[PDB]
Protein backbone atom coordinates (compact mmCIF):
# COMPACT_ATOMS: atom_id res chain seq x y z
CA UNK A 1 0.00 0.00 0.00
CA UNK A 2 2.94 2.12 -0.65
CA UNK A 3 1.44 3.41 -4.10
CA UNK A 4 -0.95 5.55 -2.75
CA UNK A 5 0.65 8.19 -0.96
CA UNK A 6 1.96 9.99 -3.95
CA UNK A 7 -1.35 10.19 -5.06
CA UNK A 8 -1.95 12.17 -1.28
CA UNK A 9 0.55 14.23 -2.21
CA UNK A 10 -0.30 14.92 -6.02
CA UNK A 11 -3.88 16.83 -4.83
CA UNK A 12 -2.89 20.29 -2.86
CA UNK A 13 -5.56 20.05 -0.43
CA UNK A 14 -4.11 21.26 2.60
CA UNK A 15 -5.23 19.53 5.99
CA UNK A 16 -6.47 22.07 8.63
CA UNK A 17 -4.26 22.24 12.04
CA UNK A 18 -5.79 20.09 14.24
CA UNK A 19 -6.97 19.84 17.81
CA UNK A 20 -3.36 17.94 18.90
CA UNK A 21 -0.87 20.15 16.38
CA UNK A 22 -2.89 23.89 18.04
CA UNK A 23 -2.11 22.25 21.75
CA UNK A 24 1.74 22.75 21.49
CA UNK A 25 2.77 26.46 19.88
CA UNK A 26 1.92 27.78 23.39
CA UNK A 27 4.25 28.80 26.11
CA UNK A 28 3.31 27.70 29.92
CA UNK A 29 2.90 31.05 30.73
CA UNK A 30 0.66 32.43 27.57
CA UNK A 31 -1.44 28.85 27.93
CA UNK A 32 -3.50 29.99 31.15
CA UNK A 33 -4.27 33.25 28.42
CA UNK A 34 -7.60 33.49 26.54
CA UNK A 35 -5.17 33.52 23.51
CA UNK A 36 -5.20 30.20 23.89
CA UNK A 37 -7.87 28.83 22.31
CA UNK A 38 -8.11 25.07 22.64
CA UNK A 39 -8.77 25.67 26.47
CA UNK A 40 -12.65 24.32 25.56
CA UNK A 41 -11.34 21.36 24.31
CA UNK A 42 -9.06 19.91 27.41
CA UNK A 43 -11.15 18.30 29.66
CA UNK A 44 -9.94 15.37 31.34
CA UNK A 45 -5.80 14.85 32.90
CA UNK A 46 -6.70 11.08 31.29
CA UNK A 47 -8.69 11.18 28.37
CA UNK A 48 -8.61 14.00 25.38
CA UNK A 49 -11.33 15.44 23.72
CA UNK B 1 -3.25 10.15 9.77
CA UNK B 2 -5.49 8.96 13.14
CA UNK B 3 -3.93 10.87 16.11
CA UNK B 4 -6.83 10.34 17.76
CA UNK B 5 -6.47 6.55 16.97
CA UNK B 6 -2.25 5.67 17.37
CA UNK B 7 -0.43 5.56 20.72
CA UNK B 8 2.79 8.73 20.36
CA UNK B 9 1.05 11.35 19.68
CA UNK B 10 2.28 14.99 18.88
CA UNK B 11 4.04 15.97 21.73
CA UNK B 12 6.54 13.30 21.11
CA UNK B 13 8.15 14.77 17.62
CA UNK B 14 7.43 18.07 19.33
CA UNK B 15 9.64 17.59 22.21
CA UNK B 16 11.94 15.53 20.37
CA UNK B 17 12.36 18.25 17.17
CA UNK B 18 14.41 20.09 19.76
CA UNK B 19 16.32 18.69 22.43
CA UNK B 20 19.72 18.37 23.23
CA UNK B 21 21.74 14.95 22.00
CA UNK B 22 23.01 13.30 25.00
CA UNK B 23 21.73 10.01 26.45
CA UNK B 24 19.17 12.42 29.22
CA UNK B 25 17.20 12.96 26.21
CA UNK B 26 17.12 9.11 25.19
CA UNK B 27 15.94 8.49 28.65
CA UNK B 28 13.71 11.56 28.01
CA UNK B 29 11.92 9.53 25.41
CA UNK B 30 11.97 6.65 27.73
CA UNK B 31 10.26 7.58 30.70
CA UNK B 32 7.01 9.47 28.72
CA UNK B 33 6.47 6.21 27.31
CA UNK B 34 5.45 5.33 30.82
CA UNK B 35 1.87 4.47 30.38
CA UNK B 36 -1.35 6.34 32.76
CA UNK B 37 -3.21 3.37 34.59
CA UNK B 38 -4.24 3.16 38.05
CA UNK B 39 -1.55 0.11 38.30
CA UNK B 40 0.99 2.55 36.93
CA UNK B 41 -0.16 4.78 39.63
CA UNK B 42 0.19 2.94 42.79
CA UNK B 43 3.58 1.41 41.16
CA UNK B 44 5.14 5.01 40.54
CA UNK B 45 4.01 5.99 43.40
CA UNK B 46 5.45 3.39 45.85
CA UNK B 47 9.05 3.65 44.36
CA UNK B 48 8.74 7.81 44.78
CA UNK B 49 8.19 8.31 40.90
CA UNK C 1 14.10 68.65 10.85
CA UNK C 2 14.33 71.61 9.71
CA UNK C 3 14.35 71.69 6.23
CA UNK C 4 10.08 75.34 7.12
CA UNK C 5 9.13 72.29 9.76
CA UNK C 6 9.32 68.70 8.44
CA UNK C 7 7.57 65.56 9.43
CA UNK C 8 9.17 62.38 8.77
CA UNK C 9 7.23 59.21 10.04
CA UNK C 10 9.63 56.37 12.09
CA UNK C 11 8.45 53.76 9.81
CA UNK C 12 10.13 50.70 11.92
CA UNK C 13 11.02 50.44 15.43
CA UNK C 14 14.57 50.82 14.56
CA UNK C 15 14.83 54.11 13.38
CA UNK C 16 14.46 55.37 17.53
CA UNK C 17 17.93 55.93 18.09
CA UNK C 18 20.50 55.45 20.84
CA UNK C 19 19.23 57.22 24.42
CA UNK C 20 15.50 56.31 23.37
CA UNK C 21 16.21 52.50 22.58
CA UNK C 22 19.75 50.97 22.78
CA UNK C 23 21.03 47.96 20.98
CA UNK C 24 21.12 45.53 23.95
CA UNK C 25 17.12 46.67 24.74
CA UNK C 26 16.77 45.38 21.28
CA UNK C 27 18.63 42.43 21.64
CA UNK C 28 16.82 41.48 24.93
CA UNK C 29 13.69 42.06 22.70
CA UNK C 30 14.67 39.43 20.39
CA UNK C 31 15.45 37.54 23.41
CA UNK C 32 11.87 37.66 24.83
CA UNK C 33 10.29 37.03 21.03
CA UNK C 34 12.29 33.92 21.09
CA UNK C 35 11.14 32.78 23.95
CA UNK C 36 7.41 33.71 23.20
CA UNK C 37 6.99 32.20 19.59
CA UNK C 38 8.71 29.31 20.11
CA UNK C 39 11.62 29.00 17.77
CA UNK C 40 14.57 26.83 18.09
CA UNK C 41 18.38 26.76 16.21
CA UNK C 42 18.49 24.28 13.53
CA UNK C 43 20.78 21.55 14.25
Amino acid sequence: AARRIPHFYRVRREVPRTVNEMKQDFVVTDFYKVGNITLYTELHPFFDF
Amino acid sequence: AHEYHNWLRSPFSRYSATCPNVLHSVMTLAAMLYKISPVSLVLQTKAHI
Amino acid sequence: THCVALCTPRIVIGNLPDGLAPGPFHELRTWEIMEHMRLRPPP
